[PDB]
DNA sequence: TTTTTTTATGTACTCGTAGTGTCTGC
């Protein structure tokens, strides 16, 4: 399945990062600020391959030593992974505590040690705090790797004890060329997907590979039906899913582009769908458009943040409040200081 | 092997003597006077923001307390006890990673062993790090011991968030507020350590590191190590500027002048251009906040302006000449709220777009 | 299989004992009464030795099988009793019951006590093997409407005079708690042996030890009975039921009501109810609600519901119990202030 | 009450203590039912253990100066004291206040007792 | 110990005959009629509010069942076993604190003691206190014993929380539920004991004690003992009022009373008193918001008042009837805004006071 | 004085006599009268905020009930039992850290040994500290023992939040709520302690320590110890002001006066002076908010100023005589919003300055004029 | 006539199992 799919835009950075470890002066803790699915996992995996290799050469693992074989097999006494438990999107303090207690003993293979957390943004406060000191002063030859959507989203204490590497996304033309090579579809839709993925080619490619593109097309059609009539409730049929935050973000981008079109911005995030954005711009006043956009993004943040929240109630209430906002003579929310 | 893994600056440059400590003069003076006068307490709680040095200060206090020279305000650093506590093998000093041993079973087991004698040193110092992560039962188990501990045991708590401690715990301890280090202190310490290790640098780069560290020596040191790794052994101004995130061009002032004119076209064109250059959005918003602050400051009092950068401040005088103070205040408030909610956005660029659209919506017609 | 109610058991027991008796219901009182009657009749017909077992992954099944296959020195007639778990007979338990039915003998009488049987549970072959010759007793708690008739019938059986007021008080104070209702009937009969019970006599020795379910609260809201809804809500809070259960139970129905009110502008409720599998009593209650609720009331109800959900889930606040009274007073007939619905 | 005294050999005392221990030692229905009832009468010693439905009484001959008193001493503690003494050492027992004193060669113990008036007995 | 006055009123005034229990006629008459007419159950389970008489009535049942003058409601109290039950211990009355013996290893022994014939009385009587804390396996054992109880044993279980018991235990026990004592009954009883204890008293003090009792007679007796302590052997109105003011915890309701009354001095005095007790300020605001929500629900319908707030039912009802809804909504909005702004205040005390001052500015008095 | 090794100010000056308690009169009088009249209840619970004297009062009651002489409310300082209990390890008193004995397996062991007679004294005093920490089964085990204890066993329950106790436990025992100390009582106690220890002190520093103690004497005394450490063994206004990390009003009063007078130049100059002193910028906003809140206090009622602010009282009153309440509402709200937004400002000084600019620019009486048109 | 519940971490409690100390007639 999904594995170390190396990406070209990681080449300038990887060769740099291994250098920081080749001289032996590298930081034990490297927090990667990379967009999801952009390639942070593959880069961290390759770095760990270099680190745990007993007889490495240049900028790649030998693939012959027993450390390389064990790493390939997925089992290694000196390669700990911290990933959310199956069916739960969080990293418990118990796993971090077990890993930290295991770090006390020496490395079995006589080499170094690697502790890789799949996503530091999913750390529970207790787990991140249990990892604080382990991050600060690890034992001899211990290496930590962290990945995050946003470093500032992490705990203000954990992020302090870590060298932060930022993976710059490729320029839009390079990304669209890469995805055109990977996917044979229209340029407009490809650019729209890249802008939707905040310029990250990996996320746009994953969006096209999955059914998310069909869902986006269905949501665009539902919006086209609902904008002139105000039948926003039907949007529920397209909005309620296990990937609801992504579709809410798509709606937010559409509202972004409607406000841009009213202001006349040269480029828009949704370039593949001009009819819907034009309909939104002409039908809805900017004053109510801003309120709808703010409420949609607030609902998205609430849905992402608090675990166990019910998607049905939140999405239905968002749609009903949007329909209420559409009616004239209704006060609008104002951002709170 | 002298712990090769100590090549990281944050692990090698922690102070080993009271004189080596930078800043924190009030707490250092209080500790020195307490040690010299004999006014020794049994529960010290060093509270402050992260990367200020409370763990290092507590370890220095433990070194001073358990030195064979006596209860000295300045540890020798070469005695057997000092060497052992530097090595971390000292039995009489117990470092509790309270963020990991937060259970009450471990706390009760530890407190049942307080009556015994110390092995070598005079005092059985307890360095409880990250106290606020203890369970409530673990806090309540500490009350009787902290009130009246034996004469041979001392607790050195160290939290980065004192308000989460129960008031019954704050009540039994001497609270030392570790003041956040100023820009000058951070810059001087960074210069001293870099010149000690013979690393190429520029004073402007150090100024940028100190300003962007947000009042923390550990943050500044980690950023310095990042700059060293990025710039191939030299702290060059261009590398650290491209790394931390700087606005050398005047696109911030152009963005401000386009937004205050309610020119959505120019605002979005400038955002597109800045994104095409890979701008760091948080630093951009910080620069707009600074520009608006200077605009209001000069609106109140003539002169007293961005004289540092005369070029932009002339146009700034024009802006302060036209824009009413209320509009500037609301623009600043909206930009600040956008910075606050920038993490809570699907994309940083989208967050900045939200902030600027909200700013535009105040006076879209005018 | 003769399926019966506890009213008709006596005659059946007088007709002759059956090989197996399945006491199935959600009501402890009727189950216990049927079990006592069965055991009394069996003791009358020679069944003297009684054995009781609890079904459990910790049940020593071998002992049960041996007892069913071993003769006793005294009183060869034996009665076997089992207590079904709250989940009913599991697949392994179904096989165990099939094996028990295989060893069923004439001299052995079997009694089963537990909750209701779900369709899959009696689908298992052992149920039919028993049903070839056995009797099943449905001890289901009477609903709100059927309670006064049952209370009056038991009062006439117990030889005490109840008026309408005392019956209403007993129904209002003991709903879903028929065990406590019979305890109260015995208490009142023993307190005043005159046999005449009125409002002043019964208003003293009756407490509000009712047992409710979230469905009762939702149906009270649907029918518009605000006082009954508040009573159910307070009783459920005192019981300690999780408020999220109430939130979900109300949310399902409220979303259905919102959808049907939206669709009522084009299609009558008669077809709309048949579209989404709404039952007859539910059809009547839902039609009454949709006729007595507008769009604005439903929107405000959903707004208050999502505010309560946000308070419960991300703030971990304890105000959900008080806030649910907001929905209770908003749905029935009374619009509520804006600040209490949004903020 | 006070003045009661024993002077007994371990060999003549260990076995009756094992006999009277029986079910005592575990958590009892009443706090008193963990104590052996020690009595002196006509120059003989009576050990009593009770379980609210059992009573085991062991008689030991006395040939030493003593006093006809009574007390109740914890079964496990008293048996452990009588077992840990050196072989052949004589135990000298007395009472003072609510403290029962046990003595052997260069050894002294004080044990907490309960009044004999509160000890249950089979009717 | 020294001098007869040491006897605690919660212990010395333990009822000894059915004529001494007060306010529980619906259970006393039932027990008397059952004992006289021969009707009897295998087990009797008592329940209700704390300090109402469940244990006392259970002991009275044990006395009545085991008197050789016949099974009767009223025991003589002269014969051997009647005195032995109260003074000293009675062999055939087995008193088990189930909280001390939750484990099945003790209930197993208890039910191994049920097959033995009673010594003195005809009925072997078991009184198990706090039966809601027995373990699940102990409950299984107790149910097994209750399934076929021998004719010479009758159980008595007393508990405060009946909901925790297994339904199969409730099914075989004729539960007697004891209602909380009325204010008048508590006051009359307190007057009775005070007059018969040669202790001076004043009627207003007795009314205050009854009101503060919360319905539990043990609370009334304890507060009576404290009132006698606070002073020189005299229950004075001033001493009782001062003690209740010291112990009072309804700061939120009196505070909202004063706020709606627009009495600023009263609100400030109440805030001072709450500060003296170390009352959590955020909890105070939360409770006030709850009270305002409840009173609004009362205004919408009188059914909003359940049995959970019976102590403050009259005050909330009268403050609902006299206050228009608009003032309630405005006060709720002000208090919610003030709680939102409370954490970002110089301290919690001044923040909550500032919120109250904001609320008082609406519809003020001359 | 002797000051043997200076064994902490908190521990050394623990009360030893019922006349030494700093003034919990409502509980002191009740306990003294109960001891004098022989009305010795078998269970009572001490409650109240931190550092007020609950444990100390419990030890005092054990002293009074274990004295060799008759049961008195004035225990002797020569008694063997009193001396032992002062030094601890007393035979009768049983210090039970309930937080270390939360499990019911220990409360049952406690109950098993309750009936044994005390070795000495009269009452085997069970002092349970932090009662609210006991598990539910432990409380239910304690229930029947507290209801009918042995005649020679007294229970000494102490906690901080009695509401966490099961309600029946609250019913079985008396309740004593120890109110938080007033500022004047704390100041007088601090003066007594420093005079007895022969340490130089000043009235303003002690008033500041009492104000910063927030009504708990242990906080006051630990803060006094830390101030002694901060100085050269001497308590002074400068030392305490520096240690507490705050300004002694005045400066903040000048700040708020320049704010209400729309004197932006003076506001900036005072901000520069505070920067020269290098005080916490959040402290400036906190102190200004506190002074505005105190002016609101005076606006509501004239008797809303204590002696602590008397040094500026005549000034402060004049502020309440000229500022309409809506203007102080606007000022307080603006400063509070500024404190809300301060952590996200480009710099803390920048945030404080912008907050002051917003406060003065939105002034209704003297608004900042629109520049040209 | 079948229908409804959020998490993460910790703290007790009660029971069977499970492994081991020790020691008494085996
Ligand atoms: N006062 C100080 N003097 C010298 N170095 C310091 C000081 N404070 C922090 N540092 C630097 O920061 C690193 C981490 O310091 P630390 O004491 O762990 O901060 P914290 O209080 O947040 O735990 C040290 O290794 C040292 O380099
Ligand atoms: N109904 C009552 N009549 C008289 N005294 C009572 C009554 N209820 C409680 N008490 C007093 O309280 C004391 C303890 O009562 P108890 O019946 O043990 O309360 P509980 O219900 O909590 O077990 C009794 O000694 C008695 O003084
Ligand atoms: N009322 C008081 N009188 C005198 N000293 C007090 C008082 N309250 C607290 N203290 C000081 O605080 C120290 C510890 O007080 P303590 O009684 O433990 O407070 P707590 O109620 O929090 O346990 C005492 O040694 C004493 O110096
Ligand atoms: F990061 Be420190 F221990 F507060
Ligand atoms: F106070 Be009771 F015996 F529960
Ligand atoms: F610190 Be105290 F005993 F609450
Ligand atoms: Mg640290
Ligand atoms: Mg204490
Ligand atoms: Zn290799
Ligand atoms: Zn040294
Ligand atoms: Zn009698
Ligand atoms: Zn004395």
């Amino acid at each position: 399945g999904p594995h170390m799919r190396w990406y070209p835009w990681l080449r300038p950075d990887f060769e740099k990062l291994v250098a920081s470890y080749q001289a032996g002066r590298g930081h034990h803790a490297l927090l990667i600020q990379a967009l999801p699915g952009m390639g942070d996992d593959a880069l961290i995996y390759a770095l760990s391959r270099y680190l745990l290799c007993q007889q490495p050469q240049g900028h790649k693992s030998c693939g012959h030593c027993r450390g390389c074989q064990l790493m390939q097999a997925g089992t290694h006494p000196d390669y700990y992974t911290l990933a959310p438990e199956k069916g739960k999107n969080t990293l418990g303090v118990d796993a971090v505590r077990e890993v930290t207690e295991k770090l006390n003993e020496h490395a079995r293979l006589g080499g170094a040690k690697v502790v890789w957390v799949t996503d530091a943004a999913l750390l529970t406060d207790a787990a991140a705090n249990a990892l604080l000191k382990t991050l600060e002063e690890p034992p001899a030859e211990t290496w930590f790797f962290l990945a995050t959507r946003e470093p500032e989203r992490l705990l203000a204490t954990l992020r302090s004890r870590c060298r932060l590497h930022y993976l710059a996304p490729p320029p839009e033309q390079y990304a669209v060329t890469w995805l055109s090579r990977e996917v044979t579809m229209s340029q407009d839709a490809l650019l729209a997907a890249l802008r939707l993925s905040a310029g990250s080619p990996g996320a746009a490619l994953a969006l096209f590979q999955g059914d998310n593109w069909q869902a986006r097309e269905t949501l665009c059609q539902a919006l086209a039906y609902s904008v002139p009539s105000g039948d926003w409730y039907s949007l529920l049929a397209a909005l309620n899913h296990e990937q609801a935050p992504a579709r809410l973000h798509w709606l937010a981008t559409l509202l972004m582009d409607a406000l841009k079109r009213h202001h006349g911005a040269a480029q828009v995030t949704n370039v593949d769908v001009p009819g819907l954005v034009a309909e939104l711009a002409n039908h809805l006043s900017p004053s109510r458009l801003q309120a709808i956009l703010g409420d949609v993004c607030h609902i998205r943040e609430q849905l992402m943040s608090v675990t166990g929240i019910n998607r049905e109630l939140l999405i239905t209430d968002l749609l009903l409040r949007i329909e209420h906002y559409l009616q004239p003579g209704v006060v609008l929310p104002v951002p709170h200081l | 092997g002298p712990h090769m893994s100590y090549q990281v600056l944050a692990r090698k440059w922690r102070p080993q003597t009271f004189a080596d400590v930078v800043g924190q003069e009030h707490v250092l003076t209080a500790l020195a006077n307490g040690l010299s006068l004999g006014r020794i307490h049994h529960a010290y709680l060093f509270s402050g923001t992260r990367g200020v040095g409370k763990t290092s200060i507590a370890r220095l206090l433990a070194k001073g307390l358990n030195c064979e020279t006596g209860i000295t305000a300045t540890p020798c650093g070469v005695c057997d006890n000092c060497r052992e506590i530097e090595q971390g093998r000292f039995v009489d000093l117990i470092e509790i990673d309270a963020a990991s041993r937060t259970k009450v079973e471990d706390t009760r087991d530890l407190l049942d062993n307080v009556q015994y004698a110390p092995a070598r040193g005079r005092f059985k110092v307890y360095l409880i790090d990250e106290v606020h992560m203890l369970s409530r039962h673990s806090f309540n188990a500490l009350l009787k011991t902290l009130e009246e501990p034996p004469e041979h045991v001392k607790f050195l708590l160290a939290t980065t968030d004192p308000q989460k401690l129960p008031v019954t715990i704050l009540s039994r301890c001497l609270q030392f507020h570790l003041k956040a280090l100023d820009v000058e202190q951070i810059r001087h310490q960074l210069e001293h350590i870099l010149n000690e290790e013979h690393i190429a640098h520029e004073p402007r780069a150090l100024q940028l590191l100190a300003r962007a560290a947000e009042g923390s020596l550990r943050d500044a040191l980690s950023l310095t190590d990042q700059a060293i790794a990025s710039g191939d052994g030299q702290v060059s101004t261009q590398a650290v500027s491209a790394m931390l995130g700087t606005l050398d061009d005047d696109q911030a002032l152009s963005l401000v002048e386009a937004m205050v004119e309610a020119n959505g076209e120019r605002v979005m064109a400038l955002i597109n251009e800045a994104a095409a250059r890979g701008i760091e959005w948080e630093a951009l918003l910080v620069e707009m906040l600074g520009l608006l602050h200077r605009i209001a400051m000069v609106q109140l009092s003539p002169a007293a302006l961005g004289n540092d950068m005369a070029a932009i401040e002339l146009r700034m005088r024009e802006l302060a000449r036209t824009i009413p103070p209320t509009d500037i205040q609301l623009y600043y408030q909206t930009l600040l709220i956008g910075r606050k909610e920038l993490p809570y956005a699907p994309d940083r660029r989208m967050g900045v777009e939200m902030t600027l659209l909200r700013a535009l919506a105040f006076h879209p017609r005018m | 299989m003769i399926r019966l109610y506890p009213e008709q058991l006596r005659a059946q027991l007088n007709e002759g004992l059956r090989a197996a008796y399945l006491l199935l219901g959600n009501d402890p009182l009727l189950l216990q009464e049927s079990q006592d009657a069965v055991r009394q009749v069996a003791a009358a017909q020679g069944f003297e030795e009684h054995h009781t077992f609890s079904i459990d992954p910790n049940t020593d099944w071998n002992a049960i099988f041996s007892l069913c296959q071993a003769m006793s020195l005294f009183a060869s007639r034996q009665t076997l009793l089992l207590l079904l778990p709250e989940n009913g007979p599991n697949a392994a338990i179904n096989e165990q019951l099939l094996t028990l039915t295989g060893l069923l003998h004439d001299d052995l009488l079997l009694i089963v006590r537990g909750n209701k049987l779900s369709k899959a549970q009696e689908n298992a072959a052992w149920f039919t093997a028993l049903a070839n010759r056995s009797v099943q007793v449905t001890c289901q708690t009477p609903e709100q409407a059927q309670l006064p008739r049952w209370v009056a019938a038991r009062a006439k059986q117990l030889n005490l005079e109840l008026d309408d007021a005392a019956n209403q008080v007993l129904c209002y104070c003991y709903e879903g708690n028929l065990l406590a209702l019979a305890q109260a009937l015995e208490r009142l009969s023993l307190l005043w042996p005159d046999g005449k019970l009125t409002l002043p006599r019964v208003e003293q020795a009756v407490n509000d030890a009712a047992h409710f379910t979230p469905f009762h609260w939702v149906d009270a809201l649907l029918m518009g009975k605000s006082k009954r809804a508040l009573h159910i809500l307070q009783q459920l809070r005192l019981e300690g039921s999780e408020p999220v259960i109430l939130l979900r139970t109300l949310q399902r129905e409220l979303l259905l009501l919102v959808n049907l009110k939206r669709q009522s502008a084009h299609t009558p409720l008669r077809a709309l109810f048949d579209k989404h599998r709404v039952w007859q009593n539910r059809r009547g209650m839902m039609g009454e609600a949709l006729n007595r609720l507008s769009q604005t009331q439903l929107r405000q109800a959903v707004q208050l519901l999502t505010r309560t959900e946000l308070t419960l889930k991300q703030d971990y606040g304890q105000s959900v119990w008080a806030e649910l009274e907001g929905l209770s007073l908003l749905l029935c007939h009374k619009p509520l202030a804006d600040v209490f619905i949004d903020g | 009450g006070p003045h009661m005294k024993f002077t007994v050999e371990r060999e003549h005392l260990l076995k009756p203590l094992q006999q009277v221990s029986g079910p005592l030692g575990g958590r009892p229905t009443l706090p008193i039912l963990g104590n052996l009832l020690l009595q002196v009468a006509d120059g003989t010693l009576s050990l009593t253990g009770t379980d609210l439905e059992m009573e085991m009484v062991a008689r030991v001959a006395l040939v030493q100066p003593h006093e006809p008193g009574a007390t109740t001493v914890p079964a496990r503690k008293f048996f452990d004291i009588c077992r840990g003494l050196p072989e052949g050492a004589e135990i000298a027992v007395q009472l003072e206040g609510e403290r029962m004193l046990v003595r052997s060669g260069r050894s002294r113990f004080s044990l907490s007792t309960l009044p004999a008036a509160d000890f249950p007995n089979l009717d």
